[PDB]
């Protein structure tokens, strides 16, 4: 297999990692280092038109966590992105 | 997964007065 993931993030022009920057910087709107971890995530989902639980909101984390963190960060949230680029199955 | 059309418009982007 390869990294069809991993290789879209290296190959974003300024003109999509500065739309990624926008959600990034919103969704851990109060954390402390600069990560996610549901409570700043939700925070989105509400605006977003919707509302997920703090118990499946890690959903949303461990999608990309290839850390064991528990937390995204612009390594982890970027390949969020690419994985819901465009829907077409 | 992240209503890509609902995500800007929601935030990073709401200022109408
Ligand atoms: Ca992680």
């Amino acid at each position: 297999m390869d990294d069809i993931y991993k290789a879209a993030v290296e190959q974003l022009t300024e003109e999509q990692k500065n739309e990624f920057k926008a959600a990034f910087d919103i969704f851990v709107l109060g954390a402390e280092d600069g990560c996610i971890s549901t409570k700043e995530l939700g925070k989105v989902m509400r605006m977003l038109g919707q509302n997920p639980t703090p118990e499946e909101l890690q959903e949303m984390i461990d999608e990309v966590d290839e850390d064991g963190s528990g937390t995204v960060d612009f390594d982890e949230f970027l390949v969020m992105m690419v994985r819901c680029m465009k829907d077409d199955s | 997964r992240i209503s890509a059309d609902a995500m800007m418009q929601a935030l990073l982007g709401a200022r109408a007065k």
